[PDB]
């Protein structure tokens, strides 16, 4: 019996239960976005604004249902409308992480027919982050 | 035309094979089995009459109004291939017949009395064409798929749920204990069993409190938004509302309701409350199979699913295809589209008898639940795509290492399958390989895979097209 | 080591088939007509039904050990073969009282019929009967008034009550509704009613109807000197609309509303019954959609269970079928559930479909309503089948009379009273009924005209819901 | 198609002369007088755009949604017989644009801002096609003609009414006095003048009471149902 | 005053130009929930015009995308964003979902910038009951400001809402949707100045005033006249500005004029010159149409405003030197430079219908 | 495309989007106050009390609308009623910042006819502040 650790084992939604994505694995996800005609976009946040929190609810009556702070992150430039070139997305990942080397950065894609984000995963975490585990240390 | 007292054939008034249906008419497809000596035209006409304006003998009061304006009309009859005494009778109902926003009223006319007529041996409502003009009278679901994903901040994969077990008999604190351990391992949701309401072994408000502690603990631990469908199903509307109110005041995301055992009137009220207070509403279809199992008699689930979409729910159970409960693949894919999509073309190969235009009513999240485990993951992802919640009750709480490892195994399997699909892999063929690959770096998945390796649910299907 | 957690799938019968279990007097009992898939032993199929309607799922869970499965589990304690069937069994399941929410029919149905009917391992399943123990019966408010109180408030004794659905079902205006109602009530009917599907609609909004019908009730009552009512439909899309309609009836001072308990639902119905108890309104229950569930012998829930459920949830009247009219209901089956609706104590009697002795522990009886495709010639049989404690309803049988509603009502009231008198005098209604009606025709031209129009009209078909 | 910042003609997006209107669309007929140098197509397109989804310059957010699904469409332009600079511009609005049951919202879109545009000299909304699917979202009138006649028990002739005069300045009791004398002579109804609400010379509740006495007096006297 | 007389056969046309509302009648009205001084005080904002922005496209955006656009706009330097007048509750976006996501956006941008933020959440609805439910939700979220379309919703609903806002300390932004149906033509209808007076009496903290220079009509002198009638305590008769009567407001709070519609960075000097500091200037397209997105768009507008404000304060003539002020600011603001380039040629100059 | 930074890019209301004011630019703003006959005043706050916050709302029911802590700062002496000398204002800025070298300090002016603050801008921030950007680092 292995025990799933409650310390410091923070996750990051889609794909965070897999081993960290290789560059080839990231490129394959980008190919998927383009193959389907979705709109790629990058978003980022400083460490303090990375995980869901409750601080604004201090201002509320009994209306906190499905309200959380830090769901919105900051948009990198604009969604890449009309983008049909995976290499363009990969170059924006490089540009974004270069400008914000200490930020969390996620790649997302929008579908304008359903008007919803249709995919997303983390592409950078700050190297100072220690609130997460390697795949083989998630259980003990 | 004077009033003539006495009995005459229904078909003289209610069988209109040349009628051109109006775009505002509600249409019904009935699988009809007449008694010997009852012409299908008369049987169809009887169904149309006694679900609309007519009774067994001529009434004088018809003359004060316009029967042409109000009558239901059997406008077409199809023989059923492979059956000597089965017909699809098509009935058109004018929109004027229905109370705006009332699924209860729609069912009362269309399925109220006709299933008990001596003149027929069996009757099954297969489909309903709900016209935009009637759809527009309904509040519909509190949120719907897009809004749900947006409030949860969850995209790019199926959602994961889990019914706590044993069904009954756990204390409130043990419920929260099980919930915390499930959520912290990677599941998005857990839930009360459909029959967990308020009972001597566990009173509802104690459960809501302990579960709330568990939701917030797992959320803080994982950094992912968590929920647990707290059951509002109750004996009275007043108790149901008290439970919804408590969830609101605890700030938690989601409640559930058993829409058929609680009923459409209670359900519609609850859905409205959820819209007004921003609570998600998970719908459990308890008792549906009493109604929808048999091919010859009852109401097909696709109609029960449309009815729920109209009455209101953010989630509705859809079956698994591969699990312990029945649901044939093509039948299921058909009603899943009817639950999620805005516009669904007629397609008899999937049991869709009518083109259905939902006129922007929000889509309902299908929930695949019941007798499923890690090895089913490739098929589930292939069948449902991302816009579904996949639930593993026994498939989590039956993991040899406990709830958290159980949750992790399911979450690993889901994400591996999702990644593989995204990479161009064929889940129908390579699914076993995807799971086996993930087993190499996930001991939690490997343990789950070992326990349930031989377990399949393959039986002759009753509800066939 | 003692009993540890062992992960994996095992047979349900290892835990949930207990053929030596002695049922407790507080257990809820279920009789399931069960059709297993080939290769599934009836013991395993019964055990699966017991498990998945109580505490169990498809694989072993560790959490069982935190509690006492022995205390909480449903138990398949007996399996009966069905005479004449190669693959049908009656599986008997006992559920501890602890499993159920007090006063909630919704919860009882959710456990017992929630998921088990959809299991791949079975081909068909039908709930035939439930034994509701006194200790569970006592948690329910039950019916707002019941038969004795109903007769007492109406001041009506010594005969069946007479009702009538207004027709056409839909399409009449509010004022025409009240017009039809007045003409019906004044001719001798005790009640009229909204059709089950008359709620609120473009051709007639509910509050307009309630108002005109109220004028009609009070006019007919003043004219005849007999208490009159009309079941005003509170059935609605939401609990809030349903309650608004009940409130309006209360404020008009009228006697009776109705609810479609299956299409509206048990949660709404129980709420309404409680409101009716607290404000002294009669509640007529229409069983719209029951036949979707209860028609077929091999699958669903028998009406007798739906009738018990209603009695617990609450209703003063419930439709019972006619036996002889346009809708199905076999005599022996019907007599069985009529007793279950009205009586305090009903002994097991398989020849009437009563699988369990049922003790209602003083919960009020529900008035059976015989309605649907009946006319004056049916009167002797109806009185013979039901006795005095029933409401007999003639919709078409009133509004289809060649002389109009008041003569139609008079014909029905004359036929009932003649049959009642004849029975009281010692006459055998089964044999002499035709003669009783013909004798009454000599001094009742209204009855004579009704008898002429419907002389040849019968409803005789092969019965689907057979014992 | 990427985002291109800047101003372009409205007609490029909002003039769709080949559009086939849907049976659920709300249709508007605008009598339109463009400024000199503004083509009627561009003027009609501007009206369609600024009463639906568009503004004066291209916004990037269009790409997150489906403009095709939501945009108002000028789908036809008719010249007006006898006018050199007047046109009927026909606009179709998808049902999705409107709040169910809200006349306020319908007016806000269709007549909210477009009447003030510098690019036009005059604009008049002549007609609206309200489709059944939108009609059905409204409660509508409390009773309507048939129900009104039925509750009043009045058939076979026009109803008769009467505004009390002078418009303002009468006391509550004199209002009731005038009302009683009017109703008793054969009028079905009398009424408050539109501007009679509550005022120093006559407060509303006093009037309601005196009028009520008058209604019931005239009703008892005549045997006919009366109202005010 | 306007009930029946406009339809009389005996006249061909009739237009109400002005009303003299006497102090004794003014005093019977609650009036605006807060007014200009209180608004600035609660916001802690002084010394410059306020900046707003309508989210676009008008309709068709989802609740989450609405909040996304809102956050990006506010964080770049705008004080406010707003629902479009016709954004109420609809199939593509239900109101309560919007209120929630927008609330997240307001608080995010406020924490990021350290400046108080708001977004006018639309309470306009089909019924008084729906309108109130929306106002209540805003109150319970603790957000600063809602909006109402006073003419399409109506004066009875508006007055009720203004009183609720007074009693619960919510700002009330007023949109004048449909005014031009009534006030455009010289020969017939009601001039806007009367509609503005009526609003001030009924209650509103903001009212749209026109831009003079933007896409919608409003002649300079006409506008300056009713702007004074909206803001000031005492306005002398002045026919050269369409003021037919001396108007004494007897201390009823002033209403903040909102200049909105078809305006961009190059209009900034004229706007500041026309309105002064006590106005809210709104750039919808002029923000969401910036080539680099909402935050850069907002920054360009905020830079332009502050540059013009500084220049005016220093003694510069904005009417003459405005172009130079903007060009100077372009040298150190790449956001402003990019905005200036896109809209350089864009003007709205047409023959005026509503002339004195 | 340049990206507006969300880190650490705090602003300070009027004139905070311009390059930092020179002494000449500050003097010109003071001339404007005097030319218009407004009442100059200085206000100050320690770093912890500088930015709008919500902490008091913990004590509230549903009444937090337009309530924020840290809007009020501390008055330096009194508003300079009757001041017609710009040099006097400049000397008070010197005195205030000398007494509180680590505080935020803003210059405001009041109009007593409208009874409202009519202008205002920051004249000092603590040199330890690092939550703000130079003009050319506001976008990246
Ligand atoms: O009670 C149960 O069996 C479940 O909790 C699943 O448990 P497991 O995950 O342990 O199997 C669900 O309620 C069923 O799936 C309902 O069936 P359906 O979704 O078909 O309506
Ligand atoms: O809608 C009808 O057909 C009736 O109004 C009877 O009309 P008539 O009197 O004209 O026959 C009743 O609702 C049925 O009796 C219901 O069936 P049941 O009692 O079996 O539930
Ligand atoms: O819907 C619009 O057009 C606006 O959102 C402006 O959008 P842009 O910023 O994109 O131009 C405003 O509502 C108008 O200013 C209203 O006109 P007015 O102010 O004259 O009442
Ligand atoms: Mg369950
Ligand atoms: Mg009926
Ligand atoms: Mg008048
Ligand atoms: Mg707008």
């Amino acid at each position: 019996m292995m025990v799933w650790t409650p310390v410091n084992n923070k996750m990051f939604e889609t794909f965070s239960y897999l081993p960290p994505l290789t560059d080839e694995q990231i490129a394959a996800q980008v190919d998927y976005i383009v193959a389907n005609g979705w709109i790629p976009c990058l978003e980022f946040a400083e460490a303090d604004k990375a995980y869901v929190s409750n601080e604004s609810a201090i201002r509320f009556g009994s209306v906190s249902c499905l309200y959380y702070d830090n769901r919105y992150w900051t948009m990198w430039k604009l969604p890449m409308f009309g983008c049909r070139d995976p290499m363009q997305v990969l170059r924006e990942i490089v540009a974004c992480t270069k400008a914000f080397p200490d930020a969390y950065v996620r790649l997302v894609a929008f579908d304008n027919q359903k008007q919803v984000q249709i995919m997303g995963f983390l592409v950078q975490r700050p190297k100072s982050a220690r609130d997460w585990q390697p795949a083989n240390k998630r259980s003990v | 035309a004077g009033f003539k007292a006495g009995v005459k054939d229904y078909r003289l008034t209610y069988y209109t094979p040349d009628y051109v249906v109006r775009d505002t008419d509600i249409l019904a497809a009935f699988r009809m089995t007449p008694q010997p000596g009852v012409p299908p035209e008369e049987c169809g006409a009887a169904v149309a009459a006694e679900s609309s304006t007519g009774t067994w003998t001529t009434v004088w009061t018809d003359g004060l109004t316009s029967l042409d304006r109000y009558k239901g009309r059997c406008y077409d009859i199809e023989p059923v291939p492979g059956e000597d005494n089965q017909y699809i009778a098509y009935v058109a109902y004018p929109i004027d017949l229905f109370e705006e926003g009332s699924v209860t009223n729609m069912f009362t006319s269309i399925v109220g009395n006709v299933f008990g007529f001596k003149a027929l041996r069996a009757l099954r409502l297969e489909d309903l064409r709900i016209p935009p003009a009637y759809v527009k009278t309904f509040v519909g679901p509190p949120h719907g798929i897009q809004v749900e994903r947006d409030k949860l901040n969850k995209y790019g994969r199926g959602l994961l749920g889990c019914t706590i077990k044993p069904k009954l008999g756990l204390s409130a604190k043990n419920y929260g204990r099980a919930v915390y351990e499930c959520l912290r391992g990677g599941l998005d949701f857990t839930k009360d069993d459909e029959n967990v309401n308020s009972q001597p072994f566990m009173r509802w408000r104690d459960r809501f409190l302990f579960v709330t502690e568990a939701i917030y603990k797992a959320q803080a631990e994982t950094g992912e938004v968590k929920g647990h469908y707290l059951n509002a199903t109750a004996g009275t509307c007043e108790e149901m509302m008290k439970r919804a109110v408590c969830a609101k005041e605890l700030g938690v995301p989601i409640i559930m309701h058993d829409y058929l055992t609680g009923g459409f009137t209670a359900n519609t009220s609850l859905a409205i409350y959820c819209r007004d207070n921003g609570l998600f509403l998970h719908i459990h279809r308890a008792m549906h199979a009493v109604i929808d199992r048999q091919r010859n008699h009852g109401i097909h689930f696709r109609v029960l699913a449309k009815a729920l979409r109209m009455s209101g729910g953010d989630h509705l159970h859809s079956g698994t295809v591969v699990g312990k409960l029945e649901g044939e693949r093509e039948v299921t894919l058909g009603f899943v589209d009817l639950m999620r999509d805005d516009y669904v073309e007629k397609d008899r190969s999937r049991g869709i008898y009518f083109t259905q235009d939902w006129c922007s009513m929000p889509g309902v999240m299908p929930v695949a639940s019941g007798g499923i485990h890690v090895w089913h993951m490739p098929a589930l992802v292939e069948i449902f795509g991302d816009d579904a919640c996949l639930q593993f009750g026994g498939g989590t709480l039956g993991h040899p290492w406990g709830n958290a490892p159980g949750a992790a195994a399911n979450r690993v399997a889901l994400e591996a399958c999702t990644q593989a699909r995204n990479e161009g892999r064929d889940l129908a063929r390579e699914g076993g390989d995807v799971i086996r690959s993930a087993c190499k770096w996930s001991p939690e998945l490997a343990a789950a895979c070992e326990v349930w390796k031989e377990i399949k649910f393959e039986f002759d299907t009753i509800d066939k097209l």
